[PDB]
């Protein structure tokens, strides 16, 4: 999921903002 | 903005600066 | 709670919090 | 010690209490 | 003082505490 | 450069004052 991508690979903010509630 | 290589704590801290007020989920694979 | 893997100052960040106004020793090998 | 134990393998925060004063 | 291992965010924290108030430039490699 | 140098090896505060303004 995105904890692994964004420190396994890369990850943007963007990607990141579907985390927000 | 730019990609971020982010791991344990940092992913946390950029998710409450990109969420701000809205907050967010943290949900890491077990 | 949880099991930490805990490297540099985020050792220092854990202490912190865990000791609150006790506060605590940082004591490396060296 | 403790600081290269949680850093090479893992800690409680149990463990950290005990470097409280 | 002593030596420093520092990567990511832990430079920059690094590079505030320095210099304080003077402020400073952050040039990564590309 | 300095960002370099701090992570792949070990950098001085001396050296980091360099990047102040
Ligand atoms: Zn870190």
């Amino acid at each position: 999921g995105i904890v692994e991508q964004c420190c396994t690979s890369i990850c943007s903010l963007y990607q990141l903002e579907n985390y927000c509630n | 903005f730019v990609n971020q290589h982010l791991c344990g704590s940092h992913l946390v801290e950029a998710l409450y600066l990109v969420c701000g007020e809205r907050g967010f989920f943290y949900t890491p694979k077990t």
